[PDB]
C-alpha cells in the first residue's frame, strides 16, 4: 500500500499520506480529521485486511494523525502511487505540485499562499495551512501532496472540484515529522 | 442533517456518502449542504449511503 491508497476506518474512506517510520516502526500518516475518533484502519471496504491502529491524532488547528501498522505482511512502500519519496520540503509561494487521492487519483498545481487559516465550522478551525489550486473531493482526505521525489503535505479540505477546478489546503508533512518524531522513507 | 449552518467556505474531505434528491451521490454532508445552499434550498436529501 502507498501514498494516496483508500483506507477505511469504522466511520468512511481516507487516503493514506505517507508511509514513514521510526526504528523499526512502520506507521502512515493520513489527515487528523480521519484520525479523530477512529481506532482501527483497514485496506478495504469489506474490513477484512487490517492495517493498524490509530497512534495519534491532531485535529482541529493542525491537520495531521498517525496510525501504526499491526498488519506484518501487507508491502508498505515509500512511494506515492509508483513515486519514489526521499525526503520532505517546506513547501514555498510558486512551487509546482502534485497530489493523489483515493477518489479522484493525481492531480498537479502549485501552491498559491501559505499560513492560511480555514474555518470548516463549528470550532474545528486549522492554522498554518498551504494553499493551492489543486482540485480535491471527498475520499482525497490525507493524501499526500508532493513535489518531484519531496514530500510536502496532507490533503485537509478545501472548494470546488476537479472538473470545474477548486483550491485545495494542505497541512504541511514537516510539522507532523517532527510532532512524531518519524521519518519518510 | 441539518445544513444550517450552511453555507461553509471549506468542507474536510473524508468520504460518508449521502444520496441527494437529484440522485447524485454527495461526498460528505459538507458537500451536500453546500450543495442544498447553492440549490436555494430545492436540493433535499434522499437517503444515507450512496445513491
Amino acid at each position: 500500500i502507498s501514498g494516496g491508497d483508500a483506507i477505511y476506518s469504522s466511520t468512511g474512506r481516507c487516503s493514506l499520506g505517507f508511509n514513514v517510520r521510526s526504528g523499526s516502526t512502520y506507521y502512515f500518516l493520513t489527515a487528523g480529521h480521519c484520525t479523530d475518533g477512529a481506532t482501527t484502519w483497514w485496506a478495504n471496504s469489506a474490513r477484512t485486511t487490517v492495517l493498524g491502529t490509530t497512534s495519534g491524532s491532531s485535529f482541529p488547528n493542525n491537520d495531521y494523525g498517525i496510525v501504526r501498522y499491526t498488519n506484518t505482511t501487507i508491502p508498505k512502500d515509500g512511494t506515492v502511487g509508483g513515486q519514489d519519496i526521499t525526503s520532505a520540503a517546506n513547501a514555498t509561494v510558486g512551487m509546482a505540485v502534485t497530489r493523489r487521492g483515493s477518489t479522484t487519483g493525481t492531480h498537479s498545481g502549485s501552491v498559491t499562499a501559505l499560513n492560511a487559516t480555514v474555518n470548516y465550522g463549528g470550532g474545528d478551525v486549522v492554522y498554518g495551512m498551504i494553499r493551492t489550486n489543486v482540485c480535491a473531493e471527498p475520499g482525497d482526505s490525507g493524501g499526500p501532496l508532493y513535489s518531484g521525489t519531496r514530500a510536502i503535505g496532507l490533503t485537509s479540505g478545501g472548494s470546488g472540484n476537479c472538473s470545474s477546478g477548486g483550491t485545495t489546503f494542505f497541512q504541511p508533512v514537516t510539522e507532523a515529522l517532527s510532532a512524531y518524531g518519524v521519518s519518510v522513507y | 442533517v441539518d445544513c444550517s449552518e450552511y453555507p461553509k467556505p471549506a468542507c474536510t474531505f473524508e468520504y460518508r456518502p449521502l444520496c441527494g434528491s437529484d440522485n447524485k451521490t454527495y461526498g460528505n454532508k459538507c458537500n451536500f449542504c453546500n450543495a442544498v445552499v447553492e440549490s436555494n434550498g430545492t436540493l433535499t436529501l434522499s437517503h444515507f449511503g450512496k445513491c
